[PDB]
């Protein structure tokens, strides 16, 4: 039925500057935010100005070492921390830009917030687009991001629910979320990402957990151009097994919209409806659902996936038609809300599918 | 060439101050071919990858598990024995590599082992 | 006993090589020096004999720091874990601390030219652009905002207070570095002085500011406009050039695939293939065709042949007796050999020159059909798409370009028909011939890309086929031996007639036994006809 949602937006977010040429831009979440607004989606929804997360709070799974570099570490003092931006990874590919640690206490804080929200049992369903970074580890900074959000919201969840599921459907494989539960039972993580010279460089089909936690953490690996029709054939069965199996309490939903068709860093092949086919599925099961951003990098794509699925979430439909936003001459020259696909070659034949599908319910029948 | 970013960046400037198994080079499949030892089929179907210790072609989708991504380096078909060996991952591999040259130098021995096979082969033991 | 030496002849028979059979001898070997339990030994034959269900029986029957995963290693012991100030017990008792990761490759990689067309990277382009005066912009036009908010708190209280009214580096916003880098960005070097005196003397600072803000915010968006302006006609002219990601390949691969010796190389890969399994003896029926394709439509065979024949009735070269017997050859007989003047066949003994003609007709009928079937689909998503959205309350459940009418969209096919009948007269450039395919059937339409040439390809064939004493002769012992109705036929009087089908293909033999030798079977079912080729 019709239930009641909570969004997490803060208008500062979007004047981020990461730097010049840079693929993350924080200003995707704005066009979301825009375009949520001329759907007339405000009004069926709770919005919220997410609080700033203290770093007492981000102490909870990062060093304090490192997050007194990171509250410290500014562009006109990056000659007195060298050594330490060697240490933490902090420098070309994670770049120190104007207020990197506001970013990341509002990014941080939305998460944070929602799984409280979750926990204290005043809504079943939490919307934070600023948030999905899954590459940043305990004392380092990897794959755009600085701060794990994702693991701090897991770890809230935990005060209340003895078993939370996450779910990554990001390209990349969310190696710093699966790494901070490798060896846990509360925690399942279910990772669809490309594996085979690509970042990080993890995830494989054999990565299955460790001590406690093993059988307690999934991978499947995939080829260039996969598409709609395989993903759902592949996506619903798998979680279908994991649900009937683990039977959690909460689930916190990776988002990340690198994975369609277009991407200036992905190799997929999605398209927008069959990227929220997941959202759907998902909720189909009836749990308290956390959902968040991530990746995706054609700043357009990601804007129409994002608003799609807070439609969706919201059991809304709506129109075809992109309304007239600020962000209008993005969408040219179509101006619609759905976005065609390419004809790149599907690398993963069926075969290939269909074995990986079955040693994936092999593992997943060792549960207890 | 004419980009615009040099336009937009001097707009919003500061004041500031002053090889036989794989297609040929026009594309055809190599005749006599070689095939998967799982399907037996040449490289048309799908590239064929093969063996560098025992000439064994293989398919990336033949394989158990099947591999997703073409292997970079040097690798080893299912094929082989040093997998039972690698059961024990303490070892290094150059003991490893000793005991296999233990059985090098006498490669057929095909009297001794066939004579080795029937002597357990026997159901009361001796 | 002998039972032993027969199963290892067997085995070496099957494994076709020394080195993986000596490699088997290697594991019963190993067995045989007791390091190896039964089971652990049948584990490891598995790979050797998992495809002979017979060996593996009969071998059955004969028996009667530390690492793990792939990419996970362990932290050592004796390592100072970083101390984390915030560990509750579900911190302790859940997070991971001994295995790690490490981040083998890095983000933004080398992915130019890895996938992407050159027009995606245009689109890619503009959108930064786009996006690098957006972002100034609208930090601008945020800082204005906190500005005059903070202007008209000012202008409400008493004179008095005004002066004693401060400023921290916040500049009254809720972030403490977006208002001072937009200040920066306008002033230049000038931006701390500025600064100073917002935070020092608002009162008399902030209109000024305020000012110089509102006058940029517009040259900027003056600018924005013509700049928008430029950017159009960009994603115009690299949208529907970058969802297709094949033409370019697709052109050089579909000119070679279809030249004679490609074809004949495709079958004679699969007779390979074939000859080998015979040779190691696995189980594999001596009846299945090499090859085997579908045509789903006899539609699709007369316009095929209409555009053959549109094609043929306009050459220099061939005389107009040729051009009769060419309309024999593609409106009667090949009908008469699909059967269209179940479990009904017909037989074919065709040379190289009829399995080159009959291939590149199959791809011709196939890309045709595909077109069409490209065309049904886009009118009934257009159809439904116009139904849903037409019963849409949108939010109430709590310029542009003008789409093709239907009319059009049911046009398409004859249209694009009318399109290739241009293209093969020469009165159509290539390029616009493919801009309105592209544009009529999005990323489907490389199919039709190198379609004239395919018919040119299949029109010397014909030709040939006349000229050829062979071709002819080939066709008349067809007719010859239906007349007495042993080639082709019911499926059940197979066996009856079975003999004679053997003489016909012995005839064969004997009319081209300097040429490769083809069975074609032409089988109907259920409205499609299905041509099995085998190479003799
Ligand atoms: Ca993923
Ligand atoms: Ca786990
Ligand atoms: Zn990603
Ligand atoms: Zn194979
Ligand atoms: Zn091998």
């Amino acid at each position: 039925g019709k239930k009641k949602v909570c969004y997490y937006y803060d208008g500062d977010i979007g004047n981020y500057y990461y730097g010049q040429g840079h693929p993350m831009k924080p200003h995707r979440i704005r066009m979301t935010h825009n375009l949520l607004l001329n759907y007339g989606l405000y009004r069926k929804m709770e919005i919220y100005r997410p609080h700033k997360a203290t770093a007492e709070e981000m102490t909870k799974y990062h060093s304090d070492e490192y997050i007194k570099f990171l509250r410290s570490i500014r562009p006109d003092n990056m000659s007195e921390y060298s050594k330490q931006m060697q240490r933490f990874n902090v420098g070309e590919d994670c770049p120190v830009f104007d207020g990197l640690f506001e970013f990341c206490q509002l990014s941080t804080g939305g998460s944070v917030a929602g799984a409280v929200k979750l926990n204290r049992q005043q809504t079943d369903m939490a919307v934070n687009w600023a948030g999905g970074l899954h590459h940043a580890k305990k004392s380092e900074a990897s794959g755009f991001c600085y701060v794990n959000d994702i693991v701090l919201a897991i770890l809230e969840l935990l005060k209340y629910h003895q078993r939370v599921l996450y779910i990554d459907i990001d390209i990349h494989h969310g190696d710093g979320v699966e790494e901070a539960f490798y060896t846990t039972d509360r925690v399942m993580t279910v990772s669809f990402h490309k594996y085979g010279e690509y970042f990080p460089g993890t995830g494989d089909l054999r990565d299955i957990g460790a001590g406690k936690g093993k059988y307690y953490a999934v991978n499947f690996p995939m080829r260039d151009g996969i598409d709609d029709e395989s993903y759902g054939q592949i996506f619903k069965p798998i979680i279908s097994k994991v649900m009937e199996m683990y039977q959690p309490s909460a689930v916190v939903l990776q988002c990340g919209a690198d994975s369609l068709s277009g991407d200036r860093l992905g190799c997929f092949n999605l398209t927008v409806k069959g990227h929220a086919k997941c959202v759907e599925v998902v909720k189909t099961f009836n749990l308290p659902l956390l959902m968040l951003g991530g990746g995706g990098y054609t700043i357009r794509n990601v804007a129409r996936c994002w608003t799609y699925e807070t439609a969706v979430a919201l059991d809304c439909e709506i129109p075809n038609e992109l309304p007239y936003n600020d962000y209008f001459e993005y969408f040219g020259p179509d101006f619609k809300l759905h976005i065609s696909p390419s004809n790149m070659t599907n690398q993963n034949t069926p075969e290939y599918m269909e074995k990986i599908k079955q040693r994936l319910f092999e593992n997943l029948r060792m549960l207890p | 060439s004419g980009g615009l970013m040099e336009q937009i960046q001097a707009l919003l400037a500061p004041p500031k101050t002053d090889t036989q198994h794989e297609l040929d080079h026009n594309g055809l499949v190599p005749l006599p071919v070689k095939v998967c030892f799982t399907c037996n089929r040449s490289c048309r179907v799908a590239p064929l990858i093969q063996c560098d210790y025992c000439p064994l072609l293989f398919h990336m989708d033949c394989l158990e598990p099947p591999l997703t991504a073409m292997p970079l380096g040097r690798w080893m078909c299912p094929n082989h024995i040093e997998h039972v060996v690698l059961n024990q991952k303490n070892m290094t591999l150059s003991n490893r590599c000793q005991v296999f040259d233990r059985f090098q130098d006498t490669v057929s021995q095909h009297v001794v082992k066939v004579d080795f096979l029937n002597r357990i082969h026997k159901k009361h033991p001796p | 006993t002998l039972q032993e030496f027969s199963f290892f002849d067997k085995v070496r028979r099957v494994l076709k090589s020394q080195e993986v059979y000596e490699n088997f001898l290697r594991c019963i070997a190993l067995f045989n020096q007791e390091l190896v339990s039964g089971s652990e030994l049948l584990q490891l034959v598995s790979p050797f004999l998992g495809k002979f269900p017979e060996l593996f029986a009969q071998f059955k029957s004969f028996l009667g720091c530390k690492r793990i995963g792939s990419s996970y290693r362990a932290l050592p012991k004796t390592y100072q874990q970083p101390k984390c100030s915030g560990r509750t017990a579900i911190c302790k008792e859940v997070l991971n601390d001994t295995w790690v990761s490490f981040p083998s490759w890095s983000e933004d990689s080398t992915f130019v030219s890895s996938k992407k067309t050159p027009y995606e990277e245009q689109l890619h382009r503009c959108e930064d652009e786009r996006f690098e005066l957006d972002v100034v912009l609208e930090t601008n036009l945020a800082t204005i905002r906190v500005l005059e908010s903070v202007q008209k708190k000012l202008s409400r209280m008493a004179p008095e207070d005004q002066e004693k009214f401060r400023l921290d580096d916040s500049l009254g916003g809720t972030s403490e570095v977006i208002q001072r880098r937009a200040i920066y960005r306008i002033y230049g070097d000038k931006a701390p002085e500025i600064i100073e005196s917002l935070k020092k003397n608002p009162v008399t600072a902030v209109p000024v500011v305020l000012k110089r803000l509102k006058a940029k915010e517009e040259e900027w968006r003056e600018a924005q406009q013509g700049f928008n302006k430029i950017w159009r006609e960009q994603y115009e002219k690299a949208y529907l050039k970058s969802l297709d990601h094949q033409a370019v390949n697709f052109k050089q691969n579909d000119t070679k695939a279809l030249r004679s010796k490609s074809l004949l190389n495709e079958i004679e890969s699969v007779y390979d293939e074939h000859q080998e399994q015979h040779s190691e003896g696995r189980s594999a029926p001596s009846s299945e065709p090499h090859l085997i394709f579908v045509y789903e439509d006899r539609q699709i065979l007369e316009d095929a042949a209409a555009l053959i024949s549109y094609y043929v009735k306009r050459q220099p070269a061939i005389q107009k007796e040729d051009q009769g017997t060419i309309h024999q050859l593609l409106h009667q007989f090949v009908p008469s050999l699909f059967f269209s003047q179940d479990d009904v066949y017909s037989l074919f003994f065709a040379n190289n020159n009829w399995y080159f003609f009959l291939r590149l007709h199959q791809t011709l009928c196939s890309r045709l059909l595909k077109i069409y079937r490209q065309a049904q689909k886009q009118l009934l998503e257009y159809r439904t798409e116009k139904e849903r959205e037409k019963l849409l309350c949108e939010g109430r459940r709590e310029l542009r370009l003008k789409q093709p009418s239907e009319v059009e969209l049911e046009e398409y096919y004859p249209a694009f028909l009318d399109m290739v009948r241009s293209l093969l007269e020469g009165s159509i450039d290539p390029t616009q011939y493919e801009d309105t395919l592209r544009e009529m059937f999005t990323i489907h339409a490389y199919v039709g890309f190198t379609m004239d040439k395919l018919v040119q390809n299949i029109a010397r064939q014909l030709h040939h086929l006349v000229s050829d004493d062979v071709c002819l002769k080939v066709v008349e012992l067809y007719l010859n031996e239906k007349k007495r109705g042993a080639a082709g036929g019911n499926l059940s009087s197979r066996c009856v007639r079975a003999a004679r089908e053997t003489s016909y293909q012995w005839k064969a033999e004997r009319c081209m036994a300097d040429e490769n030798c083809f069975k074609v079977m032409f089988l109907q079912r259920k409205g499609q006809v299905i041509m099995t080729i085998e190479l003799l």
